[PDB]
């Protein structure tokens, strides 16, 4: 949601 | 509708099938709105996820393919496999592209969110470039580079260094040069210049959702330091 | 050739189970009495062909209890839910033919048989987890019937540390349980599996960890269960 | 695998 939203 | 297909997807990613997550999303943005936060993260998670499993998948056959080369009879199955991933990531890239070249960017309002979908394009167009054969990649990895740059100008006196969208393209703008590109020099440029810049930042979910990514860019200076 | 073997392989590898499962779907429709390496590599692309769909049913389900605010969601929570029942039947019956049609008439080893007739049980288990309407009480009897054969062919030409017995073991042991709703007879099955498996201490041949891996499977069942 | 082979 964070991490994974973004792709790293 | 939107809405419609909002709630499934949602549910889509609880069922961890992100490939009706993201042909749920493709819908949604083909509905023709300016993506919420909500559904824009979720359109990201879905095809990450759908992407990232190609990717992931395509890494360990490509793996495998050190065994045996262009020319064998044991490492030729593994060529004409990862060919079919490579073609299944394209399609799964290029549907991506197509969401965002035709309506993903221009449909987006917001200023920050300009930053995010180019930074989809840094990211899916890189996909591209690893599994980019022959010659075309020099373009396709031109691609990466014309749109995570540009997401770096919107995002580059434009959002403090906390904001984690501006850090995240910073990691994968930077995992570009050094991936890609394979410019460690400029690849840690980069990222010392964000991680810097990002450290006369002050921010009271930025707190630890953007700290993780500077821990990352860090790390990737680190790693790239030896 | 064993061409698709390397392909599944790699599929295995690669995390790709959909096509690994489809390969050896192949394999099976070669009509060939798979190695015990091939046949693990089928078990191993379907289990996680038909884990992929019971994990995302299994929330879907819950989540049908767990309607977004109110009751409306149910509408799409259950059409969905549906999606993925139809998919699960299909991998199900896909495996359940495999079995009907190759696996169990093909299987000459006795262990063999055990776990083709396990996966029987279990696939058809997979349904009627799903078998709403009138069919489970038919469909679990059917699970039931599959698992029995395994069961007796298991007690029969297998030693009572065989993974596969004590795989059979667990996997019918919660049958009972989750499907057949009678802890009773399920608790005793497992118990007694473990409890047989336990005398075999191996004081020098075992099945080492894989074994072990199992009864610690059924004993933390039966604790479960206990309660 | 040893439940994942045997699916439990």
């Amino acid at each position: 949601g964070x991490l994974d939203x973004l792709d790293l | 509708d939107k809405n419609e297909l909002v709630q499934k997807a949602k549910l889509a990613e609880q069922a961890e099938r992100y490939d009706d997550m993201a042909a749920c999303m493709k819908s949604v943005t083909e509905q023709g709105a300016e993506l919420s936060n909500e559904e824009r993260n979720l359109l990201s998670v879905a095809y990450k996820n759908v992407v990232g499993a190609r990717r992931s998948s395509w890494r360990v056959v490509s793996s495998i393919e050190q065994k045996t080369e262009g020319a064998e009879k044991k490492q030729q199955m593994a060529r004409e496999y990862r060919e079919k991933i490579e073609t299944e990531l394209r399609d799964i890239c290029n549907d991506v592209l197509s969401l965002l070249e035709k309506f993903l960017i221009p449909n987006a309002s917001q200023a920050e969110s300009k930053v995010f979908y180019l930074k989809m394009k840094g990211d899916y167009y890189r996909y591209l470039a690893e599994v980019a054969a022959g010659d075309d990649k020099k373009g396709i990895v031109d691609q990466s580079q014309q749109a995570y740059q540009e997401a770096f100008e919107i995002s580059k006196k434009e959002m403090q260094p906390t904001h984690p969208i501006r850090l995240g393209l910073a990691l994968n703008f930077s995992v570009f040069y050094y991936e890609i590109l394979n410019s460690p020099e400029k690849a840690c440029s980069l990222a010392k210049t964000a991680f810097d810049e990002a450290i006369a930042e002050l921010d009271t979910e930025s707190y630890k959702d953007s700290t993780l990514i500077m821990q990352l860019l860090r790390d990737n200076l680190t790693l790239w330091t030896s």
